């Protein structure tokens, strides 16, 4: 997270540090939605070009953490994954169409002031807060340059016509984009390593935090893309309802 | 699930983080 | 369960043997709906006349059992209760109006071919299968006379006008009743000890088993009453959504 | 929750208990 700033404690408790088994190395990001359901980006797990064939054994996750380096004892939570699930029609080939994934956990996970999940958006919530001129918050650990604690930057959602012209890739509608125009002088964008992490918005209605997207490709280190979670909700609920036992 | 997206140190504590206001500055219809 | 018969294995895997701590004694029945949510009758827990002030510490439950006496090892499951919740407007005084309760479990519980929950009924499901001339299945361990295994009897739902005339108590609409008319010669009714246990119906639509009621007062050892689960669903969902973490 | 009320030894096994038919005998509209 570039030109970010330090989160205070329990400001995104649905944050999850997706942290590969051997060797000992931070991977992407991820997000907690149920007490066994982590939401992340597929190119974390699946992406032929960088040898990426990540299976359920091979990674753990770390839930309810501030610092990247250290270990909080009895504060944070070490979790294995009982199953991964990449999206069926997921297009690594072209434009990361449907860059989205789910990872069931081994055991369930108890909640605390530091661990807690995020709400997934409903109808009103997603065609109300997604907008021209509105911001959400992308939280993440990737480069500066390295941050001893979890970062948190707030970025503004770039108009459909504008992402399109600015980038070379064909954006589908199962993504949106965000990042500051060079116009102002607020620089700020998800760096690479912050992939899979939650774009969040605080509903003015119920005061609830909602994941609208997932860092698909931040770049930072132009506008960062995100998979348009809401426009792939129908998928999530098929996977959760059917497995998840 | 149903108590989601309410951080126990903030919205249950009736507090607000440094920059959550910032977000709310950028919404509201007309 | 009188004039019953033996269940085969995993025929009601949502059955739960509500089994008091000291001394070692079967209590009522109960039913599994979520992986931390047991559904039972309040007069199991709360009923001034028979000294009944049962608190969360004082009882465990036993999930995924056939035999009453014995112990199936690695088959069944020993569970404590992290919290009870009697219904707020529950009337022990008069006619057991709203005889219904919920018991959160200590830990969560893994599912098996022998443990599994039951579906709670929706709109169609409850004004479609509740009826004049329709039966469900009340499963239970109480007297014969004692049954070395879990019993299972199927009884028919007695018309509104008929329960009323036959009994002395004012039946509310937050109950219905079932048991055979003396007319036929099929005797059969929930005995006392089978309280709190599930009245179930197999939906002809989705082939799904639904709890419509809970043995409120079987008597057996006249028509057995049941709390009209559906007409108190709204309550369940308030309790589950709000606590249950 | 969502896979509920389907006994793993029966409706997932495509089997039927001794007396579940009995129930279905007593429904069906007209
Ligand atoms: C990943 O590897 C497995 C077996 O090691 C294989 O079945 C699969 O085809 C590979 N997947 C991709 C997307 O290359
Ligand atoms: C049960 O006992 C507790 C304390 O031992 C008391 O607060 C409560 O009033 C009693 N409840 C009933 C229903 O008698
Ligand atoms: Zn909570
Ligand atoms: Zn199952």
């Amino acid at each position: 997270i570039v030109e970010g700033s330090d989160a205070e404690i329990g400001m995104s408790p649905w944050q999850v540090m997706l942290f590969r088994k051997s060797p000992q190395e931070l991977l992407c990001g991820a997000s907690l939605i149920s007490d066994r359901w982590v939401l992340t980006a597929a190119h974390c797990l699946l992406y032929p070009p960088w040898d990426k064939n990540f299976t359920e054994n091979d990674l753990l996750v770390r839930i309810g953490k501030h610092s990247r380096t250290r270990y909080e004892r009895n504060i944070e939570k070490i979790s294995m994954l009982e199953k991964i699930y990449i999206h069926p029609r997921y297009n690594w080939r072209e434009n990361l169409d449907r860059d989205i994934a789910l990872m069931k956990l081994k055991k369930p996970v108890a909640f605390s002031d530091y661990i807690h999940p995020v709400c997934l958006p409903d109808r009103e919530t997603a065609a109300s807060l997604l907008q021209a001129g509105y911001k959400g918050r992308v939280t993440g650990w990737g480069n500066l340059g390295q941050p001893s604690v979890l970062q948190v930057v707030n970025l503004p959602i770039v108009e459909r016509p504008v992402c399109k012209d600015s980038t070379r890739i064909r954006i589908t509608d199962n993504m949106f984009c965000a990042g500051y125009k060079p116009d102002e002088g607020k620089r700020g964008d998800a760096c690479e390593g912050d992939s899979g992490g939650p774009f969040v918005m605080k509903s003015p209605f119920n005061n609830r935090w909602y994941q609208m997207g997932i860092v698909s490709a931040g770049e930072g280190c132009k506008y960062g893309f995100y998979t348009h979670v809401f426009r792939l909700k129908k998928w999530i609920q098929k996977v959760i309802d059917q497995f998840g036992e | 699930e149903a108590d989601c997206g309410l951080r126990p140190l903030f919205e249950k504590k009736s507090l607000e983080d440094k920059t959550e206001r910032e977000l709310l500055e950028s919404y509201i219809d007309g």
